[PDB]
């Protein structure tokens, strides 16, 4: 709740700018341990193909 | 019509033992704040600002963001580099899931440890990278946004390729020191107005 | 170089007293101009040639 | 009458080595920027677009040349070039100096072309000023077009390749000549080929059927001289158009329309300004032409 | 090792801006 | 663009923004093999200073951002970074 | 760079094999093979 | 998606059938295809159980920006005497006009043919259109194992499937007929190394200097140069590549060179041309070899061997230290017709 | 893992191995993961942040300087020719002479 | 600019017109429609003479000075 | 000291270690 | 009336209280469609700052 | 602009010392006048031109 | 809810998500609901708000 006041609210296209200002909010950076199926939620919300 | 040239910097960071000389100023002494602007007196004595929003029309431009324009001039600057040890180039994928097998093949009979280009810049102070006893620590800091290295292609001789830094902390300590990152983080505090 | 003062303070102190100004304060700094032309600086009525 | 000349200020001076070329090429033709009297060197060079540091553009040089005025050298001083200009209708006296030697005659038809046989020959350098004066050349129109014929063939068969004796050499009657084409900028020559492609496929949709049938009755019955571009083998595609019946009142509405587009190929096969020669001498190498642009 | 310390210290100047350079010592 | 630990004591005195001075008047006549060692070599210190080699290494070196943009409207950084237009002196 | 000066006693090329970098590239290549 | 409909009017009639192919990024990352608009594609197919060569065709390709996404192409299919062969490779060659880039992408017909299976007078006006809908059908490349998509556009057609003419007995196994190229070049390489090992036996298992390069005095260095010759024999036997140096020497109408990456520290660069050096074997000609920037680092440095091939198919193995051994590629007259047809 | 094809590119860990472990140091690392790109700098001008680099401005300026020229005696020896008039253009409005 | 450039420039003056005829006339197309334009050559203006803006009863009209006149044949272009 | 270049400088290759290298190249193919 | 974050250094030098400078001597002659861009077109910065 | 001190102290500091008066203090501010005529300012017996 | 036809009119809520929850910030919110009218300006110019 401290990062979202810098990142704003407007969008370039489909992608919101909050996915682009800080690497802590870009979902393509994954947390370095995964116990869940994070690998399939990444592909359906990405114009960046993994 | 005599035509001079003028220059002035903006947005620096003084070193750690900060000092003063003046006695008239009381309100800006705290080392948690950092200026992001300078003031330049105009012709008609009107003090104009200079912020990054007034400097945004030539940072955000793809000439500032591609190394293909840069790694073709560096390649003609030093045409036959020493093809170094191929340490941090790529990921040699192997069909293993036993990570204890991959852990044990690599550390078994190793006797001489390599140091990459970028890892031997993050231990250097701000002055020894600028001291003239060091070429290779200074030659490979070509671009701010990017990070260069020596690639074994083509032939038996080397060539220069490029990665992007993508963050602020991937800029090393001699170009953006430790106490600068702390004072930049305190500016992150007072803007969004959070409470720890 | 020209007059650069990274806060409003240092430019409004070099106008005040020419000799006893600081080139380097703790947070900010001032580049006192070394120029082949000199001008009259009038920020108010205080004049520093 | 009309009293004209052009004197050109060299800004500092010029040497004695580079004067040997400017003295040897007296009586030649070069263009210049604007029709002033007094003038700097930075308008007389045709190579303000034919640069050394970049690759030249052979069409754009020729395209530059119908714009500018044309001028004749008469005297050379080591600080000033004295020339004479060419009014758009003016009987003058030109001299045949140009080094690939092509014989003229009375009532020929000249043309002014960019240097294509040798680049280094027609570009002398003046490093007292940091500039190179670049000469054009005059060529009779039997090769005035036949180089532009060969040059448009070359840019077609460069993209397909990316042989080397048929795509480059220019054949005047009797000899061949190698073009100086090694590093060009064809991005304004392929627009010209994109301006043949519109006029050519239109001329492939209204081909008159009577003229198609005369090929069926000539390449296999008799032996014409210039039917030997073909062999006896007719193209198979001609018979695949021939099968529809004849129509005499629709070989007028196809002949008249095809005739109108062959007024339009005087817009892509343009030369520069022309020189109608009316009197020529053989042992003085001095002609007397009649300048008329377009 | 003597070729290492010599690497950390150092006709080599083709030009000089402010003037004819002068040596210092250490006592 | 410049590293953040450049020095204020550099910006007070009239030198070029390269970090290394381009005074090519001082070197020998017509020694183009030797007049490059002032502008782009870093084995020696700059003709200005004798402790540091270069203030901003993002604009001094061959291939760096001074050599990318301004070395080949009007640009006043064409004055200082162009290699061929300093070798006239 | 002359034919008669081919077998110079001090030619311009000198072999320099850095034995630490040669052992690490053998040993990884013997790990995969 | 425009490049499919462009090729049906210009590459389309010059073929028998087209193989509309869209390459995803997962295929592009494996074959390392840097998508610039300067790229010229060239296609030709390599026949089997017949004299193998088809003519080269230029196919246009455009990036598709977003339901797949990637590079879009169209591959030619050739039907000699009214039918397709199943084991018949279609080769896509990718190259830039200016820079040094040459990539060979190879496809097999059974991955494509199966994937296709479910008053003034009027002048006509037929422009290129993407109006025809696409039917996306999956596939996998046999050679790399990266999936690629195949379009099927709508138009004695529905009655018949696509004709195939399977090979007849006696037949080599189709794991060996698919890789016809990698089992031909590998036996030439394995016979090249056997000339080098025979040349040591006639000299007494020795290595003689040829290039005058001084060697620093250590006994471990003299053991290290021997380790470069044995490692190069593990590489030249294991190497079986389409674009090797001796293949360019056989289809040349000049010395042809390719350096090697010993102990897998480098990727191989193959087919480097020595322009202006005539490998005559005399002591005057080795100096023109030493002016090359590659040969100075194959000898002064380490971990790189070098192979220099003459147009007379005689080759030397240059080791670091200046040591060299003359070897010979043996190509019969029947083999040169096999090589100059499919490759050159 | 190779250090060049990575988000975190080793000088991150050099900072975290030399901190003080102070509640102000957490605010550095959150602000350190900052996408140092072009269209994030827009979001560091709407709040007057400091991006990871300083810059040096370069200008020019002009002065109408009224000069003083000195020149000594007989530095030049002149040669003045004789003037003449040449006619070039005849139109319906004008005839242009020039000396 | 000479005749070899303007015919290449008028085609870019009618880029959005050629597309809005032959698509409009693809259901039926006639051979006598294929002629599309004709360029004449009306005369020469002396260079450095400027056109003068002028409004007349309104109507903005450019007026040239020293225009000498000629004629020319109509040439097809497409 | 460096050795001097000469065309009689030899390096004697062992017979077993060349044939044991031949065993590895068979298997990797 | 004027916002509370109006900068004080505007009130030091002799401008006008519009906020934007209205010096129409600077613009071109007889261009009413172009002189209006000084006063009210807020794409450009005002001619003072 | 004229004299306008936002508190009583700032006008009584600009009178007491013309040079070292604060143009902007922490809370309040002052506008030193830049006027075509310039007057005497007698507040008691201290005079500032 | 319609955000324009309402008493509270969204820039109130921006102050709510940016406080520090200080006993001085309570008295800001009491005076923040000050009626911005003409016969309320009398009651703030009496007490000199």
């Amino acid at each position: 709740q401290a990062l979202l006041k810098l990142a704003g609210h407007e969008t370039v296209g489909r992608t919101p700018i909050t996915h682009l200002v800080s690497a802590l909010l870009d979902p393509h950076l994954l947390p370095p341990f995964a116990y869940h199926d994070v690998f399939t939620d990444l592909m359906q919300k990405s114009s960046r193909q993994p | 019509r005599i035509q001079y040239t003028y220059f002035f910097p903006v947005g620096l960071h003084l070193p750690v033992p900060r000092y003063s000389t003046s006695v008239s100023v009381r309100g800006v002494e705290s080392p948690a704040i950092q200026s992001t602007e300078t003031w330049v007196v105009n012709k008609n004595n009107v003090p104009l600002c200079f912020g990054y929003q007034n400097a945004l029309k030539s940072i955000c431009h793809p000439r500032m963001h591609n190394p293909t324009q840069s790694a073709q001039a560096l390649n003609q600057a030093f045409p036959d580099p020493d093809g170094g040890h191929g340490y941090g180039l790529r990921y040699e994928q192997t069909p293993n899931m036993n990570l204890f097998r991959t852990f044990h093949q690599y550390y078994m009979g190793k006797n001489v440890a390599f140091v990459p280009d970028v890892a031997q810049k993050a231990l250097v102070t701000t002055e020894d990278l600028l001291h003239p006893t060091s070429h290779r620590l200074l030659r490979l800091e070509v671009h701010p946004f990017f990070d260069f290295f020596v690639h074994p292609c083509p032939g038996a001789r080397g060539s220069y390729r490029a990665t992007h830094r993508t963050m602020v902390g991937n800029i090393p300590q001699p170009l953006a020191p430790r106490e600068f990152q702390e004072s930049r983080g305190a500016q992150f505090d007072a803007v969004t107005n959070m409470t720890h | 170089p020209t007059l650069a003062a990274s806060h409003r303070v240092m430019l409004d102190e070099y106008m005040s007293n020419k000799q006893t100004h600081a080139p380097v304060h703790m947070g900010q700094y001032l580049i006192e101009e070394v120029a082949p032309m000199k001008r009259l600086l009038k920020l108010g009525n205080k004049v520093v040639y | 009458a009309l009293d004209k000349s052009i004197v050109v200020n060299l800004t500092s001076r010029l040497f004695a080595d580079e004067l040997a070329a400017l003295q040897s090429k007296i009586g030649s033709v070069l263009p210049l920027g604007d029709c002033h009297r007094l003038q700097n060197i930075q308008a007389l060079g045709l190579g303000c677009v034919c640069s050394r540091e970049t690759s030249p553009d052979y069409i754009q040089i020729m395209q530059y040349l119908s714009k500018c005025t044309l001028a004749v050298l008469e005297e050379v001083r080591p600080d000033s070039l004295r020339l004479t200009r060419m009014d758009p209708s003016d009987n003058l006296q030109i001299k045949n100096v140009y080094a690939p030697f092509f014989q003229w005659d009375s009532n020929t038809q000249l043309a002014v072309l960019p240097p294509l046989f040798s680049r280094k020959d027609s570009t002398i350098v003046l490093e007292s000023n940091g500039f190179d004066i670049v000469f054009p050349m005059v060529v009779p129109q039997q090769l005035g077009h036949a180089i532009l014929q060969q040059l448009l063939v070359y840019h077609i068969y460069s993209k397909i390749s990316a042989l080397d004796l048929y795509t480059t050499n220019v054949s005047f009657m009797g000899r061949t000549y190698r073009l100086d084409v090694d590093n060009t900028d064809p991005r304004t020559a392929l627009r010209v080929l994109d301006d043949l492609s519109m006029y050519l496929c239109i001329l492939s949709a209204l081909v008159p059927r009577g003229c198609l049938r005369l090929l069926t009755a000539l390449v296999r019955h008799d032996r014409h001289p210039l039917t030997e571009v073909f062999e006896g083998v007719v193209p198979d595609e001609v018979t695949r158009i021939d099968l529809d019946q004849l129509s005499v009142p629709d070989d007028i509405t196809r002949m008249r329309v095809m005739f109108s587009y062959l007024q339009s190929l005087s817009s892509i096969f343009n030369l520069g300004p022309r020189l109608h020669v009316y009197a020529y001498s053989a042992e003085t190498l001095a002609a007397s032409c009649w300048y008329s642009p377009r | 090792l003597h070729d290492y310390i010599k690497m950390k210290a150092g006709e080599n100047l083709p030009g000089l801006s402010h003037g004819q350079l002068a040596t210092c010592e250490i006592i | 663009p410049t590293p953040v630990t450049s020095d204020v004591a550099y910006f007070q005195t009239p030198s070029n923004p390269r970090g290394r001075a381009a005074c090519v008047v001082s070197c020998d006549a017509y020694s183009n093999e030797s007049a490059e060692r002032l502008l782009y070599d870093h084995s020696i210190p700059d003709p200005a200073y004798e402790c540091r080699s270069t203030n901003n290494p993002w604009a001094s070196q061959r291939g760096s951002l001074g050599d990318v943009l301004y070395n080949i409207m009007y640009s006043p950084c064409r004055q200082f970074f162009h290699k061929e237009d300093i070798m006239r002196y | 760079t002359e034919a008669g000066r081919f077998w110079a006693p001090h030619p311009e090329n000198v072999l320099f094999i850095h034995k630490p970098t040669m052992e690490e590239t053998r040993r990884v290549a013997l790990g995969l093979r | 998606m425009d490049a499919h409909a462009i090729n049906e009017r210009y590459v389309g009639p010059r073929c028998h059938r087209l193989a509309h192919v869209v390459l995803p990024r997962t295929f592009l990352l494996h074959h390392a295809i840097p998508l610039e608009p300067e790229i010229i594609f060239s296609t030709y197919t390599r026949f089997s159980r017949s004299p193998g060569s088809s003519r080269r065709l230029v196919v246009c390709g455009k990036r598709v920006l977003p339901s797949p996404s990637g590079l879009a192409l169209s591959l030619p299919l050739f039907s000699h005497d009214g039918n397709f062969h199943p084991f018949d490779i279609s080769v896509l060659r990718i190259s830039c006009p200016g820079s040094n880039l040459s990539l060979t992408v190879r496809f097999l017909y059974l991955s494509l043919v199966v994937a296709m299976g479910a008053p003034p007078v009027r002048l006509s006006f037929n422009p290129v259109n993407a109006d025809v809908p696409a039917t996306w059908r999956d596939a996998t490349n046999v050679y790399s194992g990266a999936p690629y998509y195949v379009c099927v556009y709508e138009r004695e057609d529905d009655w018949l499937p696509i004709p195939l003419s399977f090979p007849e007995e006696p037949v080599p196994p189709p794991p060996s007929l698919v890789f016809m190229d990698d089992l031909f070049i590998n036996t030439k390489q394995c016979d090249f190394v056997d000339t080098l090992e025979a040349a040591c036996r006639t000299q007494g298992y020795t290595l003689r200097q040829r290039v005058p390069v001084a060697i620093p005095r250590d006994a471990e260095i003299a053991d290290a140069v021997k380790s470069h010759f044995l490692e190069a024999c593990l590489v030249l036997r294991g190497l079986a590549s389409e674009a090797s140096a001796w293949i360019r020497a056989a289809t040349s109408p000049a010395c042809w060179m390719d350096v090697l990456g010993l102990w897998e520290s480098r990727p191989h660069t193959l087919g480097l041309e020595l322009r202006g050096v005539n490998c005559g074997g005399t002591d005057g000609d080795w100096l023109e070899i030493l002016k090359q920037p590659d040969v100075q680092k194959t000898v002064s440095g380490s971990l790189v061997a070098c192979v220099i091939v003459t147009p007379a198919l005689e080759a030397w193995l240059v080791l670091p230290g200046g040591f060299a051994i003359k070897g010979r590629y043996r190509a019969s007259k029947e083999d040169l017709v096999f090589i100059r047809g499919r490759y050159g | 893992m190779a250090e060049y094809e990575e988000w975190h590119k080793s000088p991150v860990a050099a900072y975290a191995a030399s901190c003080q472990a102070t509640p102000g140091a957490i605010s550095a690392m959150v602000s350190m993961h900052q996408k140092l790109s072009a269209p994030s700098f827009i979001c560091q001008a709407k709040h007057r942040m400091h991006p990871g680099f300083a810059m040096t401005v370069v200008r020019t300026d002009e002065v109408l300087a009224e000069h003083i020229l000195y020149c000594s005696r007989a530095s030049t020896s002149m040669f003045v020719g004789l003037p003449s008039v040449v006619r070039r253009e005849v139109r319906s409005d004008a005839v242009t002479f020039e000396i | 600019k000479g005749f070899a450039e303007v015919v290449a420039m008028i085609k870019d003056h009618f880029t959005d017109v050629i597309r809005t005829k032959y698509i409009q006339l693809r259901h039926e197309l006639y051979i006598n429609r294929l002629v599309f334009g004709a360029v004449c050559t009306l005369g020469t203006v002396p260079f450095d003479s400027h056109p003068v803006h002028q409004s007349l009863n309104s109507l903005p009209v450019l007026v040239f000075a020293n225009f000498e006149a000629a004629c020319g044949p109509w040439t097809v272009f497409l």
